[PDB]
RNA sequence: AAACUCCAUAUAUAUAAUUUUAAUUAUAUAUAAUUUUAUAUUAUUUAUUAAUAUAAAGAAAGGAAUUAAGACAAUCAUAAUGAUCCUUAUAAUAUGGGUAAUAGACGUGCUAUAAUAAAAUGAUAAUAAAAUUAUAUAAAAUAUAUUUAAUUAUAUUUAAUUAAUAAUAUAAAACAUUUUAAUUUUUAAUAUAUUUUUUUAUUAUAUAUUAAUAUGAAUUAUAAUCUGAAAUUCGAUUAUAUGAAA
RNA sequence: UUACAGACUUAAGCAGUGGAGCAUGUUAUUUAAUUCGAUAAUCCACGACUAACCUUACCAUAUUUUGAAUAUUAUAAUAAUU
């Protein structure tokens, strides 16, 4: 009834936390916005353009909430939740890496010698 | 350093009521940039907590709004 | 010869649980994490009931997901204590008990089999292969859900003198020296066996020149000779006893020696 | 340093064993190694414990006139009363018991001869 | 590589019914990608595993035959394919300089409307 | 009882107050002896 | 380095024509990068997962013959049971009414 | 435990129509050593022996993982289970701030304090390995700083390659030449030479100075650039100027 | 309580480093917060796979109240079944 968010997003599958749910929140409206954010940078930043026009769109561009940021999606990992040591090559972090490598659970991942 | 030739940080500003009235402009924008209009206005910028009270001159003009509210306090020991 | 051969040693493709190779990498990373939830979620499919005293529990086995071109099959090894309706009558073959009911929604069911289901969130063809063990100590993986789950009421006073006895009890003690040298001498039989049978084809004669470049020794049923899927497959076969298992006790820690 | 680091280490290895305890001083080396290492911590336990009476009687209403302090130490609770109540406190008694080698009364003197609070009345 | 040596050489025995010229399976350089991960004690004794993961490669050649054979090749392997493996195909068609019938961007579209948009054609009135 | 391997629990009651080291404090705990650990 | 200027950027020119390229010779800035750059949205929207799986709460509809049993669900329950009965229950949640 | 096993190394076979070229390679399989033999010497439990040296054969010289117990440590911000406490708040969201404060102290690094050592320059381009590039790697060219050009930085443009193919990327030190304060051990003006990129002679070439230079690059001023919606607290780079301690 | 041997360690030898500036961690202190990381007397509380926002766990202000889950019971909108 009440969201957290302003806007209806689907859970993810798996592990679920508040930091997943906000990273997931975020991940979703840049995807929805990244065609109008890259718009307006392109107005603001092309000099053929008269300024006032450029400035009108950088004053666009603060004013978007900061759930359409590209530079706060931060990688957690999809297990735990964590956000530190997180390999991008499995989206986990360097203690789930382990035990799930040791387990058999990464395509093709051994031992090293 | 913000390239010169990308412009200002122009941020949403209730300038008009202040400039019409003299209200002071009451303002969280910290990364501001003071624009040559806002010369003579006053504001009231957060530190993080409190709102310092603040007029702009003309020797203030392309610094931020930032820069004129410290938000620390100064350090001392127990000597 | 070991490496050599499909039933002397394991494919290293079967050590990882997701057997998988995609250009796409991303791609590779979201069909792992989706085998990762199925695998939860078929965990979850495997308690029923039929009445509220009547909870069969079908240990399931980790799954593997074979990925090919063109199929992911998941295959998994199951283990199904029958209780409710264990006579030597043939009245099950007049009605589905619970554990046939759930795995003739996998592939069998025209309406919603679970493989449909999972073929849209894989967009590739899917098929499950669940394969029946009927001793809870042939896969590690089963033997110690069924402890954790089910004989906890065994050893949280202490393992029962009676629990340990069975857990020792198992299996006879084999000796595996003994069997490990029969199984070497086989060996030597088989390779002493095709030896001799290109010798002799050879010795017999089946351009002077060309008996200098080719190496076609002869037909396929002399070299071959008493060399028969009857006798050959099964003697050749690795990990066929069990040799060793220590068991230990909340986390169960159960490990088998299968030579 | 290395002969004196020596015998403070023999004390402290002593004292290592659970529940064990202090004890008198035996040698004149032991004196030495006692004031390097073992007065700090008891001039510390005793300044935290003199300010605690100090505060929870009153500051007014604490100003002994007859002191006694008992230790294996220089004086230790002296020298940390004469700190705790300045250096214009001159009561009219304090007899130090120092119980252990003999090293230490001379070794006290030598710190009170640092303190304003013991100098000869004239 | 055990299964994929084992597709490879039932690659070469499809291609030969089909009357295609093949070459290979040429053994490429095997990429390693390695991750170590450091242990709980990180005191500088055994606190770090490593862990490693090799890619064998294998590239399979056809030569001098028509397009439609070779599409049944990849059709034919591609539906009795091996766990594990995966496949890549580059084809190579030889044409004719000139050819008969031949062989916008989201973010454009939306710049002109927002420099249509009346926040923006506020400004551009001159 | 509290040196047995079930006064491990046991709670004394004991304060902790902070003091620096004088130089000669300093200048003894240094070397093989005082300084360096022993396990 | 002979060759005159004027020639190389005759031939600059006509070529950019012929391959659709941006002829800029002056170098003023155009963001014709931003208008070039990937979109990268459907990857990084994805990194959680495909958010339609099946779940628990849809196979009693999917499959009403069969009864499935949650025990992880079930557990919980029964904590919370237990705990209303030593009286450790949750406080009664405050209504925004009021 | 060891053996065994794998890796490395040597060799053999197979594969590559030798332009995905590195065939001086790639990677599958197999073989090899835990080396072997003669001889003399010294010891021995003296024999069918060890330590030695000598001769002969050999590519052969290095690593990896590995049992179960016992006693003990860590909150694991690296996973749990119970109990216990909060439930309009100890839960949740947004804006800004903080985690970057500064007396003293400690650990670990970086750059230095000059001549067995620092700085320039080296284009038919001296010589690597291991990695990375679809949530990209970015060539060449042109423009500006900026000068003939090169070099360095950024901009413009976005070739090729999603790869044994193209790109990051002409490795660096080395080596050669030139230069180098302290140093009157120099430089300059004349003359001189069979040392000529140099010698010698005579004149000037400052004093200061236990000391900081053409060593060092901290600090700081100003201008510009990069990423980002945003660089104020609080990022990176460049230019001119500043040039601390040591 | 005796004796034996072997340890780990020891010092020896060699090659680097020990003060200065700065980087970074900790402590102390400060602070609205400077998130968290140590107490049975030798020494010793260390997270460099990236803290501008995010990360974030802390502070100030404002704001949300069955919230991310499962189930129960109602109400509707929708599609099938009947
Ligand atoms: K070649
Ligand atoms: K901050
Ligand atoms: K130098
Ligand atoms: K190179
Ligand atoms: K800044
Ligand atoms: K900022
Ligand atoms: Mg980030
Ligand atoms: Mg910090
Ligand atoms: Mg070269
Ligand atoms: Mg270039
Ligand atoms: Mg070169
Ligand atoms: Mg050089
Ligand atoms: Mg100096
Ligand atoms: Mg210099
Ligand atoms: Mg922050
Ligand atoms: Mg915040």
């Amino acid at each position: 009834g009440n969201f957290r968010f302003p806007i209806k997003t689907k859970l993810p599958p798996g592990f679920i936390n508040a930091r997943i749910l906000r990273d997931n929140f975020k991940r979703q409206q840049f995807k929805e916005n990244e065609i109008l954010v890259k718009s307006l940078k392109f107005i603001a930043r092309n000099m053929n353009l008269p300024t006032k026009l450029r400035l009108e769109a950088q004053l666009k561009l603060n004013a978007l909430p900061n759930y359409m940021r590209s530079t706060q999606i931060k990688n957690r990992c999809v297990d735990s939740g964590h956000a530190r040591f997180v390999l991008s090559d499995f989206r986990l972090c360097r203690y789930q890496f382990r035990e799930n490598a040791l387990k058999g659970n990464l395509p093709g991942v051994k031992k090293g010698i | 350093s913000r390239s010169v030739w990308k412009g200002p940080n122009i941020v949403p500003l209730p300038i008009r009521e202040a400039m019409t009235k003299g209200t002071p402009i009451r303002t969280n924008a910290r990364a501001a940039t003071i624009l040559p209009q806002f010369v003579g206005l006053k504001f009231q910028i957060h530190n993080g907590k409190e709102y310092v009270p603040i007029e702009i001159s003309e020797d203030m003009v392309g610094h931020k709004l930032g820069e004129f509210a410290p938000t620390r306090k100064r350090f001392s020991y127990t000597q | 010869g070991n490496i050599n051969n499909k039933l002397q040693h394991l494919n290293n493709m079967n050590n990882w649980n997701t057997q998988i190779y995609n250009y796409n990498k991303n791609m590779e990373i979201m069909n792992t994490m989706n085998d990762k939830l199925i695998n939860k979620l078929l965990y979850k499919m495997m308690t029923l009931k039929l009445n509220n005293m009547n909870i069969n529990k079908i240990i399931m086995s980790k799954t593997i997901n074979q990925h090919s071109l063109n199929k992911l099959n998941i295959k998994f090894y199951y283990y199904n204590n029958d209780i409710n309706n264990n006579n030597n009558n043939n009245n099950n073959n007049y009605y589905m008990n619970m554990m046939n009911k759930l795995m003739n929604i996998m592939n069998n069911n025209m309406n919603n089999n679970l493989c449909n289901i999972l073929s849209y969130y894989y967009k590739k063809k899917v098929t499950i292969e669940p394969i029946k063990l009927s001793y809870i100590y042939l896969n590690s993986d089963i033997f110690s859900k069924y402890i954790s789950l089910n004989d906890m009421d065994k050893y949280n006073n202490g393992i029962l003198t009676n629990y340990q006895r069975m857990l020792n009890n198992i299996m006879p003690k084999l000796n595996d020296h003994n069997i490990s040298m029969n199984y070497i001498n086989n060996i030597n039989n088989i390779n002493n066996n095709k030896y001799n049978n290109m010798i002799n084809l050879l010795n017999n004669n089946n351009n002077n020149y060309n008996n200098n470049n080719n190496n076609y020794i002869g037909n396929i049923n002399n070299i071959y000779n008493n060399m028969t899927i009857d006798n050959i497959p099964m003697d050749i076969l690795m990990y066929k006893y069990l040799v060793g298992w220590s068991i230990k006790f909340y986390n169960i820690k159960v490990k088998l020696n299968f030579i | 340093p290395n002969n004196l680091r020596r015998v403070a280490t023999n004390y402290y290895k002593e004292i290592q064993e659970p529940n064990s305890l202090h004890r008198p001083c035996r040698t004149k080396m032991e004196v030495d190694a006692h004031i390097a290492s073992i007065f700090l911590q008891n001039y510390g336990s005793i300044f935290q414990s003199l300010k605690e009476l100090q505060k929870r009687v009153g500051p007014d209403n604490f100003k002994p006139q007859r002191i006694l302090d008992v230790g294996y130490g220089p004086a230790t609770g002296i020298v940390a009363l004469n700190d705790i109540l300045g250096p214009n406190y001159r009561p009219d008694l304090k007899d130090a018991v120092i119980l252990g080698n003999a090293e230490m009364q001379e070794r006290a003197k030598i710190i009170l001869s640092r303190q304003l609070n013991e100098v000869v009345d004239t | 590589n055990e299964n994929l040596d084992f597709y490879s050489d039932f690659i070469l025995r499809t291609g030969y019914y089909l009357g295609i010229p093949l070459t290979g399976p040429k053994p490429l350089p095997t990429r390693r990608e390695r991750w170590t991960v450091i242990k709980s004690p990180f005191v500088h004794a055994k606190s770090k595993e490593n862990f490693e993961r090799h890619t064998h490669k294998r590239l399979i050649r056809a030569w001098d035959t028509n397009p439609e054979v070779l599409q049944m090749l990849i059709a034919y392997i591609t539906k009795h394919s091996m766990a594990g493996v995966g496949m890549k195909c580059n084809f190579f068609q030889r044409s004719e300089i000139s050819l008969d019938l031949g062989s916008t961007s989201a973010v454009g579209q939306k710049v002109l409307e927002l420099l249509d948009s009346p926040d923006f054609k506020k400004h551009l009135e001159k | 009882f509290y040196t047995h391997k079930e006064g491990k629990d046991l709670k004394f009651c004991n304060f902790q107050k902070s003091i620096k080291r004088p130089k000669f404090s300093i200048e003894l705990k240094k070397g093989k002896l005082l300084a360096t650990s022993w396990d | 380095m002979n060759v005159p200027k004027a020639r190389l950027l005759k031939v600059a020119e006509l070529s950019a024509k012929i391959f659709d390229q941006n002829f800029n010779p002056s170098g003023i800035r155009t963001g014709s990068k931003i208008l070039n750059e990937r979109l990268k949205g459907p990857s990084v929207a994805s990194y959680y997962g495909n958010p339609d799986i099946l779940k628990f709460r849809h196979l009693k509809t999917l499959y009403p013959d069969i009864e499935f049993v949650d025990l992880e669900e079930q557990y919980r329950l029964s904590m919370v049971e237990a705990k209303k009965r030593r009286g450790k229950g949750a406080p009664k949640k405050m209504k925004k009414d009021a």
